This record gives C-alpha cells, structure tokens and sequence, in this order.
C-alpha cells in the first residue's frame, strides 16, 4: 500500500473530560439529564433460579424487552448529583495483601498514611504521590536491553529491582534525592481528608475531587498549597488521569409502594433509565420532564425515557436493614 | 480446515441435542455455538475427538413370560437398521402357537 | 470476578453511547463552564530524511507530557470550532447508485436516502426526505450466511440477503403512526425529514447530518415534525432512535487567518491536534485570566500548554499554499 497514512491516538485526558461531562449533566432544568435507578421483576424466572449458576435471561435492548420491564418494576430512585464521586485505583503504600507492596512502575499513584505499617506525616489526611523515578537494576520490559535510560527510550516500561524503603515524606515535589540515601521522588499530589475516608472512599477505589468542592475551601482536601504557575489548575482531576466515577446509594433510599413485596420476593434485574416523563392521563397533556424525589414507577410513563443499562441477577433478596449499598461504578 | 467440511446438524431451544447415523468408527468431532435474535453467533467449541464403537448396544426390559427372536434384536436395534419393522408403520400380526 | 458462583448479564444497550455523546455537545456553549473546543495546527520541521513519499510514516505520538510538550513548540494557530460546525453523522447508504457496490438490496435495518440524485429523484419539493430505514424484509428468497434458510433463522442467526430487487422505493411522508410498506415487502419506517439547505452544506460524499434535540423540540416543521404521534410518547429530540453514536467535528483553515507560516515554502509537517478550554497571554503573568473565545488564535498569547490536549495526529507533508483553505474533518464515536 503506498498512500499518504497518518497515525492518531486520542488521549486518556479525553475520557476524563467525557467522565466531567456526564457528571455536571444531573440538573433539574433542561438540558441537564436526570437518571433513576429502577428494580423490579418481582416474579421469578424458571425453577432452576435459587440454584447455582444457571444464568438469567440475557436481556436485550429491543422494544420487546423494555415493555415487560416497565410492568414489573417494583421501584425507583433518583440520583442526586451529591451521591455520585469520582474514584481512582487505589495502592496503597507497603501493604502486602496487594502486588508489589514495595516496588512500583515510573508513574504509579500510590496513597500513603493510612494504616499502621505507613506512617509519614501524621494529623491524617491520607497522602497521595505519583512517584516520578525508580532505582535502576532489574531486567524490564520489551526484550532485554540492559540499562534503564535505554529501557526508558524506545518506550518500555522499568520496574525496580531494589524495594523502596519507607514511604514519602513530604508536601512538595520530587520528595526524592537530596541525600545519599535511595528512594525515588515522589510527588505529592493533594491529600484525602479523614472524614470522607470512612465513607466516600471503599478499599478497591480513592475518591479524587470534583473541580468543585476543591472550591468552598481547597484546604480540607490538602490542595491549599500549590506550584500552580496558572491562578487555579483549579481541578486536579486531570492531572491523576481520573478514568472513573462511582455511585453509592442506601436502599433504604429506594422506594417500593409495597413495601412487603421487594423483601419477601427479590428484585432480579436492574436497570437505569433517563428522563421520564410524568405520569400523563390521557394524551390530553403537555410533556414534563420528572422531579423531585421518589417516583413510584405508576407515575412514570411507559417508555417514557431512554434507558442506558440494564442487568439481569438471581434474586438478591434484600433485608430491610439500613444499610446495604448499590455501588455501579462507571468506567466513563 | 483443508478437511472435515462441516454437517449441520439443526439447531435446538434446550442443551443436549441426540444425534443419530455416524456410522461406526467415524465422524467424531462435534462442534457447537450459540445466538440469539439480536446477538452475534458466538465462537466454535470441540469436544475431545471421539470416536464411534464397533456395531451397537441395548439392555432391554419386559415381561419375564415374553422373549425376543434374535432376528429382531440384531436387524432393529444392535445393528440399527430400521424400517426392518417400524411399529409406527407396520401392522404386525399375533399368532397362537399350539 | 471469573467463575462466580453467581453470574449476572448487562447489555448497555445502544443508546447510553449516543445519550453519552449528547452530553458532550450539550454544553459547547459560551461562558465559564462551557469548555469550548480549539483545533490546532502543526510542524515546521522536514520531520525526517524521506520526508514525502508514500510508505513510511510519522512517529506514533505519545500521551505523556513530553509528546503534549512538543506540540506547542511545533505548533502555529489554533482554529476555533463553534457548537455550529461539529455534526452528528451517519453511514449514508442510498439506493439506485451505481458507483456503491450494492444497487438496492439493504438487509434488515439499514438506513437509505433517495431523492438526492438523479437516479433515486422523486417527489422533489422537499429535497432529501429519505433518512427513513428498512423495518422488515420482503417475503422471502433470503439465503442467510448459514446452512439454515426461510423466514425463521433472522431469529436466531444473522441478516438477510432478500435476493430480490426493490422498485419504487421512494415513500410519501408516511403513514399515520406506523409507515408506509409500497411494494412487496421492504416495509419503510419514515425516519426525519433534512431539509435541502443543510444537506448541501453539512452533508459530505460520505455520511449525513442529523438534529440534535433542542432544535426539533423547538421547532417542527423545518426538519418536518408534528407527523409523528409517536413524538409525543418520548419528548422531540430523536438522535437516539437513529443511534447516531458518533460526532465528527470541521474547521476550517484559511491561510488568510495565518498570513505568516503561509509564504512561498511552508511545509506544515504533520501534528495537527485538538484541545480545549485554552486561556490568553495574560499579558504580565500575575493577573486574573479569561477562557479564550477569539478564534484563530496565534501560537503565542496561548499560554503554552494552557488547556487539556484531547487528540493527536500526525499527517506527514500536508501542503498549506496561501489561499487554499483547508478543512479538516475527525470523526469520534463518543
């Protein structure tokens, strides 16, 4: 093939402006979406569900599949923009029930300062480092080589041979060199504030701030202090490359009219829908777009909005304690 | 794929599917997938290469007064040739052998 | 993870791509919180010994900030592009053209258009009417990519080759609710409306434009709505029941705009970028700062790497002699 041929890649920072985009649209007004969670399918499929494995239905998205959903939805909740938060992969610093306790990659963010085995600065706060170097000795990457300079050209990726001892240190830049000692720079970046740890923030994912509460403070999330040649960089979360949002929900939140019903006889399927309309009484009405806050499914429209997911489960009967939790994290 | 073209064997709304001919010490290798209406058909699965045995086999069970010619037994069903006497065809006969 | 003892089945269905994708031009708009868009332009340097030819390429680029460095140094203007000129597109099959290897045919669910063209002309006051799409196929003669074979196995297998042509196949604006079915079989579900001023402007040999909601919501009767009783069952808007699922967005480069760089000899070797939300020179740096909404902005008074680089290219020679404006086109399916 001889032909003028160009070669494109988007960047990862594209994901995470899609990942803003969707967060900022929950709004009451137009223009901005509204999403619901809903349940339902309170009639058991088969015999052979209650059993092991056995797999559901596989739901499809035809107009046949939609309809039967909207007769069994036992109910719904609304999202509020508050329940959703941003989420990164979390390693946390020389824990050894997760790989490669003490070595990491060039660029690795890596949270510190929580629990015993890290210590560092104390007054909490959860410290965070993207770790901008490593020792070099180890065989890495694409081949052989040899040495890490070359093993840092010709792409590559260079894992250290020598355990890093002790965890950074400090609140600036390149917490590295500046002493015979080893170790590898380590750049701060923000800070986690206690309080939002116990809820925000499960083991598998940190929460990483929406360029909005860092505003009405900086300070709680550590951020106060800042290189920061423009006025703000106000959002940071470019700069962990953020791919991922996650959602949390009570199901106490939820609303079943029922209320005897979703616990007696599970809900097996579960999907999200977005901007319904009021219930309509005849098609003598105008069209509205849903607020306010609960929603018992009869006054939603059939079809009436377009529904981005759907699941199919066994049964996950639920208690009616006041705590168990949705998750469905988003991979924007 | 310089060989074994492929048969159709139809296809079925529930698993375990029971397939006939194959004639002995042949065919071996089935092969099967799955789809839907809106879905796209999945990837081919073999299963460990058979292969048929020499001729066939039954255990059979009925009154202990009734016994069987040994004809019947080898034409229907230990050498699977039907249409030898299909009871859903034929119109048989009784007989009172004195 | 694997193997669970419980296994669950989630589809994402289509329109969370599409419904995902509207978010991104629902707010192009003007103002602090509506991240405008810039396109950019790129290299002055021979890029290499072979420099123009036809095998070998530029370097794949790289996301990290020593490649997002590079650019700005190598980079001269920045096009803007408006809310106006980004468009949502689809594949544009057509029936009666020759040249497309397929004359009518068009299995299942395909979308057409007529009226276009000599061949396919009809009932021309209204320009291209035809974005309707295919809801069942005729009868039968299908033979369908398997062993298998009548109106059954669209069921549990693939599409349908029908075997047999389509004759008049333009349509009135349709039947009431459901539409129109003219010949034997090749049932037509009347899909929108296009006037003929958008067409021969924001459609292209390839692809086609469709509405955003917004527009049809506010106004019926130019992209030719109130037809639609099922309007009314989900609001206007539509991009969805087409599944648009991809954006594609222009600019328009005019060497007037960068009268430097356009002398005699430019080469401007590859790096062609995107970006957003870019920020002024700020002139002494200690300052407030403004989001930049003039368009063509130089290189400088960018404050280099203000904003968030959202693509890269590399196209080797390109051209860009003084005069010759230069539209680039770059389709997404976010």
């Amino acid at each position: 093939d001889s032909s003028v041929i160009y070669r494109a890649i988007v960047t990862s920072k594209f994901r995470t402006e899609k990942m803003l985009n969707f967060y900022n649209s929950i709004g009451s007004g137009p223009d901005k979406n509204t999403i619901f969670i809903t349940f339902g399918r309170s009639e058991p499929w088969s015999s052979n569900e209650n059993e092991v494995g056995f797999a559901p239905p596989y739901p499809t998205d035809s107009v046949l599949g939609v309809t039967d959903m909207w007769t069994h939805m036992m109910g719904t909740v609304k999202v509020l923009p508050s329940m959703l938060d941003a989420v990164i992969p979390r390693r946390d610093w020389g824990d050894t029930r997760y790989p490669d306790p003490y070595t990491f990659r060039i660029n690795d963010i890596v949270v510190c300062n929580s629990a015993p085995y890290n210590a560092t600065e104390s007054g909490a706060g959860w410290l965070v480092y993207r770790c901008l170097d490593v020792p070099d000795t180890g065989m890495c990457s694409i081949a052989s080589l040899t040495d890490k300079d070359e093993c840092l050209k010709l792409g590559g990726k260079w894992t250290p041979s020598a355990r890093s001892m002790t965890p950074p240190e400090g609140r600036g830049d390149a917490e590295g060199t500046i002493e015979p000692g080893d170790g590898y720079v380590w750049e701060y970046l923000f800070e986690i504030p206690p309080d939002v740890s116990i809820n925000r923030c499960t083991n598998e994912y940190i929460v990483v701030p929406w360029p909005e509460e860092l505003k009405e403070d900086p300070t709680r999330w550590g951020y106060e202090d800042n290189l920061t040649w423009q006025q703000d960089d106000f959002g940071l979360i470019y700069r962990v490359k953020a791919n991922t949002i996650r959602f949390k929900a009570y199901l106490d939140s939820v609303y079943f009219p029922e209320a005897a019903l979703p616990g007696n006889k599970g809900f097996r399927q579960i999907s999200i829908i977005t901007n319904p309309l009021e219930a309509k009484a005849h098609p003598n009405d105008p069209n509205v777009k849903a607020e306010k806050d609960y929603y018992d499914p009869e006054d939603l429209m059939r079809h009436s909005g377009e529904m981005i997911y759907m699941e199919n489960r066994p049964p996950i009967i639920m208690a009616m304690d006041q705590t168990e939790e949705i998750n469905i994290l988003f991979t924007f | 794929s310089n060989q074994y073209r492929w048969i159709n064997l139809g296809y079925t709304a529930n698993n375990s599917f029971f397939f006939d001919d194959a004639d002995p010490l042949t065919t071996y290798i089935i092969r099967v997938a799955t789809a839907a209406q809106d879905f796209e058909q999945s990837d081919w699965i073999y299963t460990e290469e058979f292969e048929t045995f020499a001729t066939n086999a039954y255990t059979f069970q009925n009154m202990i007064e009734m016994q069987l010619a040994n004809k019947f037994i080898q034409e229907k069903f230990t050498l699977n040739n039907s249409d030898y006497v299909n009871f859903n065809n034929d119109t048989i006969m009784a007989a009172l052998m004195n």
